[PDB]
RNA sequence: UGUCCCAACGUUGGGCCCGGUGAACUGUACAUUCCAGUGCGGAGUCUGGAGACACCCAGGGGGAAGCGAAGACCCUAUGGA
RNA sequence: CGCUCUAAUUGGAUGGAAGUAGGGGUGAAAACUCCUAUGGACCGAUUAGUGACGAAAAUCCUGGCCAUAGUAGCAGCGAUA
RNA sequence: ACCCUCAGAAGGGAGGCGAAAUAGAGCAUGAAAUCAGUUGGCGAUCGAGCGACAGGGCAUACAAGGUCCCUCGACGAAUGACCGACGCGCGAGCGUCCAGUAAGACUCACGGGAAGCCGAUGUUCUGUCGUACGUUUUGAAAAACGAGCCAGGGAGUGUGUCU
């Protein structure tokens, strides 16, 4: 769930701003964003054996 | 009173007369920059190269002046490809271990750089003992 | 005031285009060169025609400007610059070694440029610069 | 803070400099290229002109809008930058002061070496209209000023 | 009855110059342009000419198909309400 | 070709490691390497592995910063001080 | 610490400590964007994808590159003469012989020279070519879309099954 705590949601168009989810005026969640999810990170259900 | 650096600075290596006439070769035709397309455009594009890959690329079309494209015709012949400018082919150096089987009549050798005074000034001597030439010598006064 | 012509060319009865051609020629050469009674060069044709197109070119401007030479002097300078390229340095420079005079300031007589001579008695359908630059509205100071 | 950018000898120099100081860094730049060269005494005596209005400070980068003056020379536009002037005459009064200290003639020596450089910004918040605010802040300069025998 | 013929003079606050304070919009790059042409047919940047010594102040806004908003109109989506 | 960490084999460093700055050499190239200054403690190579492994772009994200600019505003309100 | 300066527990100067204060308080290192001062190159008569490749100017401590230039000679691919002689053409001019000769890129040897001198690096000038990049598109320099600049961040991953 690491980046996923937070409510954060696009303005859309209209701002003349990328469409990125920000909350508190701050871009989070997706993976470009500083503090977002990691895209692809190591998982506990892969098989290393 | 004045600096000298240590070991066979001058000495040449023998080259058949087709390797000297290659290494003569390589030194005169040389080879364009092949820097990355418009890095001189932006500082945020480095020089270190890349296939430009734009569909409209000037440069990947292959437009005169736009620069030349990295192809395998540029590279340099078989028989000198990588040797010093001298002539001389290059052994990376550590210790004085590595200074045993090199050739000095054929090669130089190049202490790596973080081989500190102490193992540097053994490892000259020793390279001159062996009549190996040390392309980056120390200075000492004399 | 003193033209230091290494030629001085003789433009009474000759077409000017081919006079400026030689001329333009030369002064890329390296030559100095001073033409003299310019306003008895000649242009062939109909007069009525070529006076309309010297109109055209003293009615076109704007606040941009087109300044176009209304004395025989000017006129021939500026057929001459239209065959250098007298924006880029080795242009300007040779245009600059070029100079038109109306009379003859020189004690010495100018040469007649093979090839550029009008024969008057074989010729009726031509006119005199200085005849152009009349129609033009020029003051004959010749 | 800046440390000297060019060398001193100490023996025949002497040194001084301002920090920090909440003035116009614009201001700086060309009062110092404006007193370069000259002595110090030269100096205090052309600063206390400028605050007095007798005489303009050439402005030849920052001179956007800025009208002409008659008495700047070989150029057009000019100001009287009084506060920074006086910052640059307790730089000068702390040079003199140190130079007398040590033996020297300090109002007899030459402004060797003097540059403003901008060491940071007092933040600041204004209210603007529309329920935004917008950044007004202070510039903060440092100056540098060497003294040298003639 | 200055809405108009047809505009004038004046008043107060700005504007302009000086001290102090001191933002924002906007910025691919280059950029002194003008006339024509060309080009995805609406070019400061391509071509041909013309013009063009650098910088600065004030101005009214012709152009940058100016800035500000992922066109509201129209169509399309095996979209929504 | 380059990056991370693991393992085996094998090396470097306070007689100055990594990084950074400027500079020399090599490679078609990814990139490798040396010199000098700074730095003051870590750093490789080969082989077999491992992968949160390579950016110029997404009106991309965060931080920092320049031009804009000593420019706009610090006048206008029946309370001109 | 002490001293000097200053309206001054400020700041500055000088000084003391330490291997180091360019370790002096968001105080290990200290990139880029960028700013001040300054060195080199260019610069107030001149033109715009900012360069690539050639070639000139000026600039250059050492180290890590050491080459380069001119006479002459040797070798000498494709190509390839002048002149002279003879013969054709109205003429521009051509043919035959001299002759596949002289010449001919590179490379080398002898003799002489260069050490800012050769390479290289910075900048600028000349020549040739040249209307960014990425994307959308039949067609992009585009008056189609994106970005102010830089650094850092930023996109084929796991389980199960199948081939
Ligand atoms: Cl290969
Ligand atoms: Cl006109
Ligand atoms: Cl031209
Ligand atoms: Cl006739
Ligand atoms: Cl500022
Ligand atoms: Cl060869
Ligand atoms: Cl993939
Ligand atoms: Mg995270
Ligand atoms: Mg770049
Ligand atoms: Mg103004
Ligand atoms: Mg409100
Ligand atoms: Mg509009
Ligand atoms: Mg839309
Ligand atoms: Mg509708
Ligand atoms: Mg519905
Ligand atoms: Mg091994
Ligand atoms: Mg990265
Ligand atoms: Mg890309
Ligand atoms: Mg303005
Ligand atoms: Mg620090
Ligand atoms: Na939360
Ligand atoms: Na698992
Ligand atoms: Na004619
Ligand atoms: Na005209
Ligand atoms: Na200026
Ligand atoms: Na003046
Ligand atoms: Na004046
Ligand atoms: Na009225
Ligand atoms: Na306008
Ligand atoms: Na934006
Ligand atoms: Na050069
Ligand atoms: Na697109
Ligand atoms: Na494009
Ligand atoms: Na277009
Ligand atoms: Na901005
Ligand atoms: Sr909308
Ligand atoms: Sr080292
Ligand atoms: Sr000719
Ligand atoms: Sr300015
Ligand atoms: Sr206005
Ligand atoms: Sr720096
Ligand atoms: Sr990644
Ligand atoms: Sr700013
Ligand atoms: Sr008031
Ligand atoms: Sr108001
Ligand atoms: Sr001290
Ligand atoms: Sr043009
Ligand atoms: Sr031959
Ligand atoms: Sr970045």
């Amino acid at each position: 769930y690491a980046g996923l705590r937070t409510p954060a949601e696009s303005f859309g168009s209209g701002r003349g701003q990328a469409h990125v989810p920000k909350l508190d005026g701050r871009a989070r969640r997706v993976p470009q964003a500083v503090k977002g999810r990691s895209a692809h990170p190591p998982k506990t259900e892969k098989d290393r054996s | 009173t004045e600096l000298q650096a240590r070991g066979l600075t001058e000495k040449t290596p023998d080259l058949s007369d087709e390797d000297a006439r290659l290494l003569t070769q390589r030194h005169r035709v040389g080879k364009p920059q092949f820097n990355r397309q418009d890095h001189h455009k932006k500082k945020r594009v480095s020089t270190s190269w890349r296939k430009p890959r734009g569909q409209l690329s000037k440069q990947r079309r292959g437009i005169k002046g736009k620069g030349d494209t990295v192809e395998a015709g540029f590279r340099s012949p078989t028989a000198v490809r990588g040797k010093h400018p001298s002539g001389f082919e290059e052994v990376r150096v550590h210790n004085v271990d590595d200074l045993e089987g090199v050739d000095g009549d054929t090669e130089a050798v190049r202490i790596a750089s973080k081989v500190g005074a102490r193992k540097r000034e053994r490892i000259e001597e020793e390279a001159e003992d062996a009549g190996i030439r040390v392309l980056n010598p120390t200075y000492v006064e004399v | 005031a003193e033209f230091d012509a290494d030629v001085i060319v003789d433009a009474r009865d000759c077409i000017m285009g081919r006079v400026a051609s030689q001329v333009a020629e030369q002064a890329l050469d390296g030559e100095t060169v001073a033409v003299v009674n310019a306003e008895r060069a000649v242009i062939t044709g109909r007069e009525e025609q070529i006076v309309e197109k010297y109109e055209k070119r003293v009615d076109i401007g704007n606040d941009n400007g087109y300044f176009y030479p209304k004395r025989p002097d000017g006129i021939f300078k500026r057929t001459i610059r239209g065959m250098l390229p007298h924006k880029k340095q080795r242009g300007r420079e040779a245009f600059e070694s070029v100079r038109v005079y109306l009379g003859n300031p020189y004690d010495e007589d100018g040469e007649v440029l093979d090839g550029t001579s009008l024969d008057r008695l074989s010729n009726i359908k031509f006119v005199t610069l200085g005849e152009i630059s009349e129609t033009l509205g020029a003051n004959k100071t010749w | 803070g800046i440390s000297y950018s060019v060398e001193a000898d100490p023996d025949t120099t002497a040194k001084a400099m301002l920090r920090e100081r909440q003035m116009s860094f614009k201001h700086s730049k060309a009062i110092a290229r404006e007193i370069k060269g000259k002595t110090a005494g030269e100096a205090v005596d052309y600063l206390e002109a400028v605050i007095e209005g007798d005489q303009p400070v050439p402005f030849k980068q920052h001179n956007s809008g800025v009208g002409h003056k008659s008495k700047v020379d070989g150029w057009d536009a000019g100001r009287y930058p009084e506060k920074a002037s006086k910052a640059f005459l307790d730089l000068l009064e702390n040079a003199v002061g140190n130079a007398d200290h040590q033996g020297f003639d300090g109002e007899a020596m030459t402004i060797k070496h003097v540059a403003a450089h901008k060491v940071g910004e007092q933040q600041g918040r204004k209210p603007r209209a529309m329920g935004r605010a917008s950044a007004w802040n202070s510039p903060q300069v440092d100056v540098e000023l060497i003294l040298e025998e003639p």
